[PDB]
């Protein structure tokens, strides 16, 4: 296929961070 | 026929702010404002939605196809969606999770109409989130898609000059 | 007193809170359900988030022969 | 309001006051009596008149609407007066209850002072490691 | 605590001494003896803000109180709003 390792910094610095912002705003309610 | 209105500081009482001047309340604005969500609820928030989803969705187009990140694009998937079809998809649920700030748990569908309303004590809330739904779901279907009537649409553009 | 004039028309006046456009275009129900899935609303969004999300990053990122960084 | 007009404190506008909480919760509000028409100070910055009604102004809360006597008592007057306003009636009688003017006696009400022992040499610490059977809940 | 400063002394009387401080000390409570024989250190204190305006006048001869409460309304700070 050649040169695609470019999921872990989305999942993690983008997507991760969509997951607890969204979900966290469990502090505010749930 | 007054000076201005019989003149008043709000509809009445002095003693809330507002100060109602002109760009507040002059029959020449408040009236551009309110077969939307300006003074009474017309539909539910089901329809809003979309003209609120689309109008705001062709927008954010030249704003990220022509001041996109390396700019001007000659590549066909850009002049229009490309992202930002991502843009409306942040947004999209930045609502939802606001409409957990709105809860209230109903179903009546008063959308139709019966004895002219006021919906009353119609400010503070009096939407449930069985209504916020229908809106950002609204939303969601005229964000994605009001994205591609700008790109769909060619771009016979005026220029500079 | 012809500048008494009484007030040509008086309106009524206060027009209303009452009645200067009717409503909103017969344009719905021509949506009824014409997109539903956030007209299914009915537990959802945890799956947009994993979905839409996942469709906005996986091919997103990757690409077959990088145009690099 | 208007079609029922009520009122008795004058002003004409002002951005001050009033705003979203002060019905979605609590309300508060000062009364007063007054000699002949004169021109006064007020609280949130404007300023207006008098001469009477029920000389009933409504505000905000009840930290701005006792200053009504921080300059409302240099330009006389016994009486002033305020109580407080819900979105539906009463429990806290505000300027009400019993007696009036913070410095006479009839009761005693609450107050205290002490906690359990006085201002004595508390270089003793916190005592127990608050534990449910000890009488540290006051 | 919630309200808890503690400007007590030992006269509690209030001429030319203190008043100043926006409703919370409905006092004058003349405890059996104690010279201008009004006493303690306040009434319900559940109702206004927090001031040290409670000592800044009139002795507390140790400390003043300032803001320790922390469980703190918002009526007790201006803004709820
Ligand atoms: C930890 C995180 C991080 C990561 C991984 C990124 C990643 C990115 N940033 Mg970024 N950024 C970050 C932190 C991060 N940023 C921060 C902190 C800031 C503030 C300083 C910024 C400010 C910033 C700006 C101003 C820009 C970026 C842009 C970008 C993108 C550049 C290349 C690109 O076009 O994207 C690759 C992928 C996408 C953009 C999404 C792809 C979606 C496509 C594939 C869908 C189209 C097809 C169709 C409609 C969908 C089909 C659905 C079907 C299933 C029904 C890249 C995704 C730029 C950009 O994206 O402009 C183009 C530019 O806007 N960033
Ligand atoms: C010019 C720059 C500058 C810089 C370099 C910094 C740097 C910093 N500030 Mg800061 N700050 C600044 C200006 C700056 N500040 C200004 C001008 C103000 C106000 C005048 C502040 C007020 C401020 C406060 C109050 C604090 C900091 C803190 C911090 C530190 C926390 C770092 C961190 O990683 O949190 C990361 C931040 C986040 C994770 C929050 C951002 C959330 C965004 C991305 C969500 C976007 C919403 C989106 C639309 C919703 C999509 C939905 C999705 C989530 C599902 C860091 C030292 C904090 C600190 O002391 O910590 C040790 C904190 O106390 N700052
Ligand atoms: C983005 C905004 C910012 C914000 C949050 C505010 C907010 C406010 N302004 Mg305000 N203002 C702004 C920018 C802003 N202003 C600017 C840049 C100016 C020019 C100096 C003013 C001049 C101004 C005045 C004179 C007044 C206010 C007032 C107010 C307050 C109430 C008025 C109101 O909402 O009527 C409702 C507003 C509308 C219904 C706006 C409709 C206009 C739209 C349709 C324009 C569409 C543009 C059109 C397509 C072509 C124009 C192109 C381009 C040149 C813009 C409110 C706090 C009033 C006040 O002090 O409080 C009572 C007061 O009358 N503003
Ligand atoms: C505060 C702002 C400042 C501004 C004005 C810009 C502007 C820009 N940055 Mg940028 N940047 C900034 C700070 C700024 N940056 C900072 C502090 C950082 C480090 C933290 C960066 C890191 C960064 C990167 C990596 C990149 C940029 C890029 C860009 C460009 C693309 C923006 C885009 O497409 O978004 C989309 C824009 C919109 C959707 C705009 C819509 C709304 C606007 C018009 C505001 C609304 C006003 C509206 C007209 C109201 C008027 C009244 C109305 C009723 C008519 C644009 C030139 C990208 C670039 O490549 O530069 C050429 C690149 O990706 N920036
Ligand atoms: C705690 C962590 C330590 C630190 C500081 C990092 C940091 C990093 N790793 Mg990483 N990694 C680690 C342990 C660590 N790793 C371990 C033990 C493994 C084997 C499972 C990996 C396998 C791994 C891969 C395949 C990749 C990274 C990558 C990265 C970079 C992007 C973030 C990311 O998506 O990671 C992904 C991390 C994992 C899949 C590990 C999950 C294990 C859990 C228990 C850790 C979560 C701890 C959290 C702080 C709480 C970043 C520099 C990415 C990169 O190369 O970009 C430059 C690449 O995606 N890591
Ligand atoms: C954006 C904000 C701020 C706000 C909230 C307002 C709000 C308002 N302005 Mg306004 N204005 C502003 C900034 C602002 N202005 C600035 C910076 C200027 C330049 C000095 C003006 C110059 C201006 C003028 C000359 C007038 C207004 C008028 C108005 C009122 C009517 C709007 C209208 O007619 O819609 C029309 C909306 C459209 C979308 C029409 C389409 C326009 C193009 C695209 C065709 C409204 C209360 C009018 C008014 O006060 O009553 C007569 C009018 O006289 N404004
Ligand atoms: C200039 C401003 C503003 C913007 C950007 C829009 C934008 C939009 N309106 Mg709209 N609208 C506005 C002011 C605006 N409206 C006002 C003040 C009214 C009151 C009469 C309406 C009444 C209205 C109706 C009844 C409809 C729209 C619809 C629409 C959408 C269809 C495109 C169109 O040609 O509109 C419609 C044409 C005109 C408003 C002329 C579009 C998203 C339509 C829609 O929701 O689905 C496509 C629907 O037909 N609008
Ligand atoms: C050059 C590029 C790019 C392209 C192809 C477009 C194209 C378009 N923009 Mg636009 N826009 C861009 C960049 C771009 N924009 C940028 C960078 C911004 C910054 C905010 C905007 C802000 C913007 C706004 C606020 C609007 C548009 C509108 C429009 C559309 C209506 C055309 C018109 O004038 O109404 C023709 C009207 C009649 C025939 C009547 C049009 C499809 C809208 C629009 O233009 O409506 C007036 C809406 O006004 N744009
Ligand atoms: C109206 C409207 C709209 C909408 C809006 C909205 C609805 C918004 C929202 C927004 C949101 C909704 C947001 C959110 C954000 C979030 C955040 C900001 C979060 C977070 C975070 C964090 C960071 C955390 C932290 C922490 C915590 C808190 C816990 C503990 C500690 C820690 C650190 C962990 C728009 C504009 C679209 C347009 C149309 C109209
Ligand atoms: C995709 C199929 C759409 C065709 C409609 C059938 C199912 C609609 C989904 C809701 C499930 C309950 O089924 C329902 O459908 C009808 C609408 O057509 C309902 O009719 C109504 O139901 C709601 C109940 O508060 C009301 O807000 C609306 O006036 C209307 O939608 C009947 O109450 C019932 O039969
Ligand atoms: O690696 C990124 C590379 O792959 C893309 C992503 O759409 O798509 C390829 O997949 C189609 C499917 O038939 C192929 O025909 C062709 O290689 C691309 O369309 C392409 O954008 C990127 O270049
Ligand atoms: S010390 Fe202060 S308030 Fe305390 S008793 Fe005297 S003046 Fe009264
Ligand atoms: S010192 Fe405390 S109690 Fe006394 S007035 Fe100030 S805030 Fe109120």
């Amino acid at each position: 296929m050649i040169n695609l390792p470019s999921l872990f910094v989305p999942l993690v610095g983008l997507l991760f961070p969509a997951v607890a912002m969204a979900s966290l705003f469990l502090h505010v309610e749930k | 026929k007054p000076t201005y209105q019989v003149i008043q500081p709000l509809n009445g009482d002095p003693f809330i702010g507002g100060l109602e001047t002109p760009v507040t309340s002059s029959p020449l604005i408040a009236w551009y404002l309110s077969n939307l969500p300006a003074y009474r609820t017309a539909v539910n928030p089901l329809l809003r939605g979309v003209e609120v989803g689309l109008a705001h969705g062709f927008l954010l187009v030249g704003p990220f196809v022509k001041a996109g990140p390396l700019r001007n694009t000659e590549y066909a998937g850009a002049a229009g969606s490309l992202a930002a079809a991502g843009l409306v998809v942040i947004l999209s649920m930045c609502l939802t999770m606001y409409g957990i700030a709105s809860f209230k748990e109903g179903e009546p569908s008063i959308a139709p109409a019966l004895t002219l309303t006021g919906r009353k004590k119609q400010p503070d809330q009096l939407q449930s989130a069985d209504g916020w739904a229908k809106f950002t779901g609204g939303f969601f279907f005229g964000g994605v898609s009001g994205v591609t009537w700008a790109c769909f649409l060619m771009y016979v553009l005026d220029l500079p000059y | 007193d012809l500048e008494d004039i009484a007030n040509t028309t008086g309106q009524w006046d206060v027009y209303g809170s009452d009645a200067p456009s009717p409503y909103n275009s017969l344009q719905s129900k021509f949506f009824e359900t014409f997109a539903a899935p956030f007209t299914k609303r009915g537990l959802l969004l945890k799956f947009l988030i994993l979905g839409g999300g996942s469709l906005l990053t996986y091919v997103s990122a990757n690409a077959p022969q990088d145009v690099l960084p | 309001e208007l079609d029922p007009n009520t009122p008795s404190p004058i002003f004409a506008g002002s951005t001050g006051g009033l705003l979203r909480k002060a019905q979605v919760e609590e309300f508060y509000v000062i009364t007063w009596e007054s000699p002949k028409e004169q021109i006064f100070e007020m609280p949130t910055g404007g300023a207006a008149i008098m001469r009477e009604g029920p000389n009933l102004l409504k505000l905000a809360r009840k930290e701005q609407c006792l200053a009504l006597g921080t300059r409302l008592r240099s330009k006389y007057k016994i009486k002033y007066q305020f109580y407080r306003v819900f979105p539906s009636g009463e429990v806290q009688y505000l300027h009400p209850k019993d007696g009036v003017y913070p410095e006479k006696v009839n009761p005693g009400r609450q107050g205290v002072g002490l906690n359990m022992r006085s201002i004595g040499k508390n270089v003793s610490p916190i005592e127990v490691k608050f534990t449910g059977k000890q009488p540290y809940d006051l | 605590m919630s309200h808890s400063v503690k400007i007590y002394d030992t006269c509690i009387g209030c001429t030319q001494c203190v008043r100043a401080c926006p409703t919370d000390v409905l006092e004058m409570i003349p405890w059996g003896g104690c010279k201008a024989k009004q006493i303690a250190s306040a009434p319900r204190t559940e109702d206004c803000v927090g001031c040290k305006r409670c000592e800044s006048a009139c002795p507390t001869d140790f400390l003043s109180v300032r803001v320790y409460l922390w469980h703190e309304t918002t009526r007790s700070m201006g803004l709820a709003y």
